[PDB]
């Protein structure tokens, strides 16, 4: 999977740009790089195919570029219509396509504001039913998407985690939540559990305990 | 209703000193097929089959070089195809300040020098081709009255095979479009001399300047597929008894012939859709030449 | 030119699902197609490939030797077939297609169709609470291991309406739904004013009212 920005942020009519860089033999060895433009329900469209040339009906404003294993990306002059996900498509070789992470460019429509992180511990109704469940709450942050990690005790888990999408609140913020399953003999054995986010290069992380 | 050449791949060029011919679309090389074809020989042939190994390795690595090799002149690719849009469209020719006559010659400089980066890039694969070739002539070896059962076996499934490609429906779609062709370079020789309207006509002049080469390219594989056609029947309409050597040189005549019906398939599909472009631009140029 | 493409919503897992792609504007038999899956949280990625005869047919490592593809030029349809379904691949299937400007992008893609792995029946979801954490504070109200989609969680009844969030469903690993919805609230005026969720999943005529306090 080639790695992008995980989100990018511009204002209406500045300039933006996404790097691009899997490996070795996928997109520094073939020049056959390309990028397509995804909407929240609409189908991605290709906006540049090749290493720098467009369709026809790709604007003037979208920039095709690559130089050794970094493709890049650059969007001119951004307009409201500009905010969606964006991924990178490398030609892997031997009749094989490789494509990248995504990145979810977003227009600002308004200052941006850091996350407010909340860790429930499981509910004394939840425990007693032979279940548990941690709920990592992330609200009034933007602009665009959130990285979750967690960690039980000092050591990171990577068994059980499940995270949503970010939404809108009533105000143009978004909001997100992860959660976190495990056993009540887990939810004892363990000292503590941790949730990680990390929002626009900051990362605030916030544990709970028995 | 289009007017406008998206789609350039139809420009292929065959090699001076040793005679090979490259196209744009996949595996470029009609060899590859060729390599393609004795895996399955290898797993039905004998108990030997390292050729599953140096596939993977060896046959692969031509593939991928040669794909990148193609995509080393996406400069000179879309260069090319910005003189095709260009000479094609009045609308985005009236806005150069240059004749048509003046920049005519600049297309075929830049044609000329997109079919030798196709070539050059590939000068460095084609000596692979002649050492895998002797790599599978050398591993193959490995009696007087080799068994004939698999050989056989593949002209029965290669007939089949032929018949899934429209070749009577490609060879009448030839005689239709090459004399209506023929009816339009007519008709523009005798409308030029009386009407005064060149800004448009040069692009239908320019336009079927083009449509030759790819009649010349979509011609060029028919009979080239046919003679495959031809005579692969031929060799099942006239043993079960050959020596090793022979097996070599029959291998060779199957897989020469398979390869090259394929291959020149794989270019007619492509020509297809680009005589259709071609002529949806001269039949949508005639409505506004009037 | 238009792909409209169709696949069924629920798959128990261990199952196969064939998934159909219908072409039609422009020449199916000359052009070949792709198939691009994305997960609800990850991009999409690419599946597989056809020429357009359909001699040559490969697929991505990762889903090699699981995902069976194939074409009816007669029929103009593209179609692919998973068989042996882990609960880490239900994404939306899209159709992508061969670009007219070169054979190494895609122009014309599919507008995608949701396939979800759950072998479970329906069932009811359990309403556990959360009690109130400082931020203002925040108490939430999970629901948590219901079947199938959706269920519909006011506050109060519809009293208050301020602050309140319901986030949409995830697929667990068991092929169970969970949510939970939060309200921000002062903490200054939370010891004197209860909280409760209206929790009603109707496939399974249930109605749920959970207390929520520390």
């Amino acid at each position: 999977a080639l790695t992008q920005p995980r989100s990018v942020s511009g204002s209406p009519g500045q300039s933006v740009t996404i790097s691009c860089t899997g490996t070795s033999s996928d997109v520094g060895f073939y020049n056959f790089v390309s990028w397509y433009q995804h909407h929240p329900g609409k189908a991605p469209k290709l906006i540049i195919y090749d290493v720098s040339e467009r369709p026809s009906g790709v604007p003037d404003r979208f920039s095709g570029s690559k130089s050794g294993n970094t493709a890049s990306l650059s969007i001119s002059g951004l307009q409201p219509e500009d905010e969606a996900d964006y991924y990178c498509c490398s030609y892997a070789g031997t009749y094989t396509f490789v494509f990248g992470s995504g990145t979810k460019v977003t227009v600002l429509g308004q200052p941006k504001a850091n996350p407010t992180v909340t860790l429930f511990p499981p509910s004394s109704e939840e425990l007693q039913a032979n279940k548990a469940t941690l709920v990592c709450l992330i609200s009034d942050f933007y602009p665009g998407a959130v990285t979750v990690a967690w960690k039980a005790d000092s050591s990171p888990v990577k068994a059980g985690v499940e995270t949503t999408t970010p939404s809108k609140q009533s105000n143009n913020k978004y909001a997100a939540s992860s959660y976190l399953s495990l056993t009540p003999e887990q939810w004892k054995s363990h000292r503590s559990y941790s949730c990680q986010v990390t929002h626009e290069g900051s990362t605030v992380e916030k544990t709970v305990a028995p | 209703s289009t007017n406008t050449t998206d789609n350039i791949d139809y420009f292929d060029i065959s090699d001076e000193s040793n005679y090979y011919l490259i196209s744009q679309l996949r595996p470029h090389f009609s060899n590859i097929y060729f390599f393609d074809e004795f895996k399955r020989y290898a797993s039905y042939h004998t108990e030997i089959k390292r050729y599953e190994d140096i596939h993977k390795t060896k046959v692969n690595s031509l593939l991928n070089e040669a794909s990148r090799a193609i995509g080393i002149c996406n400069r000179a690719k879309n260069t090319v195809k910005g003189l095709i849009n260009i000479l094609e469209n009045p609308q985005k020719f009236k806005t150069q300040r240059e004749s048509y006559d003046v920049k005519l010659r600049q297309y075929e400089e830049k044609k000329e020098a997109f079919r030798g980066c196709l070539l050059n890039k590939n000068r460095k694969n084609l000596d692979q081709i002649k050492k895998i070739n002797n790599e599978i002539r050398d591993l193959l070896e490995k009696s007087q009255d080799c068994q004939t059962n698999v050989y056989f076996d593949m002209i029965k499934i290669y007939l089949v095979d032929f018949k899934k490609m429209p070749y009577e429906n490609y060879d009448t779609f030839i005689k239709q479009y090459k004399n209506s062709y023929l009816s339009g370079v007519d008709m523009i020789r005798k409308i030029e001399k009386q009407i005064d309207n060149p800004v448009t006509i040069n692009a239908i002049k320019f336009t079927q300047k083009e449509m030759g080469y790819i009649i010349d390219r979509f011609e060029y594989h028919l009979q080239k597929v046919k003679h495959s056609i031809d005579q692969v029947t031929a060799l099942s309409d006239g043993p079960k008894q050959v020596t090793k050597n022979r097996l070599k040189e029959y291998y060779f005549n199957i897989g020469n012939y398979y390869s090259i019906f394929k291959f020149g398939k794989d270019s007619l599909n492509m020509l297809n859709k680009a005589l259709i472009h071609k002529e949806k631009i001269v039949h949508n140029l005639l409505g506004e030449l009037f | 030119v238009q792909l409209v493409e169709s696949g069924g919503g629920v798959v128990q897992s261990g199952k196969s699902l064939r998934v159909s792609c219908a072409a039609s504007g422009f020449t199916f038999s000359s052009y070949g197609m792709h198939w691009v899956r994305q997960a609800p949280g990850k991009g999409l990625e690419w599946v597989a490939f056809i020429s357009y005869d359909g001699d040559n047919k490969y697929s991505a490592d990762s889903v090699k030797g699981r995902l069976t593809i194939s074409r009816d030029n007669s029929k103009n349809t593209l179609y692919l077939q998973m068989n042996s379904l882990r609960p880490e691949d239900t994404a939306v299937y899209y159709c992508a297609k061969e670009s007219n400007y070169g054979e190494n992008a895609f122009d014309i893609w599919g507008q995608g169709t949701m396939v979800t792995v759950s072998s479970a029946s329906t069932k009811g979801p359990s309403v556990f609470p959360l009690a109130p954490s400082s931020k203002t504070a925040a108490l939430g109200c999970l629901v948590k291991d219901y079947f199938p989609e959706p269920v519909t969680v006011s506050w109060n009844s519809g009293a208050l309406t301020s602050g309140v969030h319901t986030f949409p469903a995830v697929l667990q690993s068991s092929g169970l739904y969970s949510l939970s919805s939060v309200v921000t609230v002062p903490s200054s005026s939370l010891g004197t004013q209860t909280y409760i969720c209206n929790v009603n999943h109707k496939p399974s005529n249930t109605k749920v009212d959970k207390k929520v306090e520390p």
